[PDB]
């Protein structure tokens, strides 16, 4: 029992525009008990991508069985990419708590568009 | 994520001396109550949260009454316990959110005073 860690091992991804973008994440642990959210963007403004609670988010589709209590891959694959998608995108460990508050946040994912 | 068996809405009139709200959990693993926390939302504020790890419930004054029945949640059910006065004064769709590890998932019921 370590603390988790959060792997985006790609530091930036390129797209053609219209195309589909893979954005990598996974952890070490499931522990302790809160979400996996992915946000574009740091900061207040920051845009929420994807969780598994508040779904579904059209153009997001999950990589692997997300459904399974073992699984630990949380990479998604972002389709119709416009200049709009562009940025960072952070695979973000979440705590629960009244609110949820932020537990440990991925390196980040730059996305640019072609 | 976690899935539910879903339920549009319930219904409880004066007769209804306690008020209950469905809440199914079909793919649940939890191996012990530490790995489940529960949500119950309602129009944004948290009116009832049960945190296992800490193995403790929290509610707001205006909802003496909420609780869920623990014996219940490592079976997947995480359904909502009030008296009538806590269900008059607040009647409408009701959220329910669980998480177990890192899924988590929630479905919505709307509560009925006919
Ligand atoms: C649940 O976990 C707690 C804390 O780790 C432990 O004390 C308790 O024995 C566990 N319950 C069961 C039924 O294993
Ligand atoms: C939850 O609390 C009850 C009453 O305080 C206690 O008996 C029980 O052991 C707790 N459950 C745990 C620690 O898993
Ligand atoms: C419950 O939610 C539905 C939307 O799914 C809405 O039509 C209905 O008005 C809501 N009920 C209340 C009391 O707001």
């Amino acid at each position: 029992e370590e603390e988790v860690q959060i792997i985006q091992p790609d530091k930036s991804v390129s797209v053609a525009a219209g195309e589909s973008a893979i954005l990598h994440c996974t952890i070490t642990s499931l522990f302790p008990v809160g979400p996996i959210q992915w946000f574009r963007g740091a900061g207040p403004a920051r845009v929420l991508i994807y969780n598994q609670r508040q779904g579904p988010f059209p153009r997001v589709t999950t990589i692997s069985e997300t459904t399974r209590r073992e699984n630990m891959d949380f990479s998604i694959s972002i389709s119709n990419i416009t200049p709009a998608d562009a940025g960072t995108y952070y695979c973000i460990k979440f705590r629960k708590g009244s609110p949820d508050t932020e537990f440990k946040s991925g390196a980040g994912t730059e996305l640019s568009v072609r | 994520q976690l899935l539910f068996n879903k339920t549009k809405s319930v219904e409880f009139t004066f007769g209804n001396d306690t008020v209950v709200i469905p809440c199914f959990v079909t793919n649940m693993e939890a191996q012990n109550t530490t790995e489940v926390y529960v949500k119950w939302k309602f129009k944004g504020r948290d009116i009832y949260t049960f945190d296992g790890a800490l193995n403790k419930s929290t509610v707001p004054t205006d909802f003496s009454s909420a609780k869920i029945e623990v014996s219940q949640l490592l079976k997947g059910d995480a359904s909502l316990k009030m008296d009538k006065s806590d269900a008059v004064s607040h009647t409408g769709n009701y959220t329910c959110e669980v998480t177990e590890l890192t899924r988590e998932g929630e479905t919505i019921i709307e509560l009925k005073y006919r």
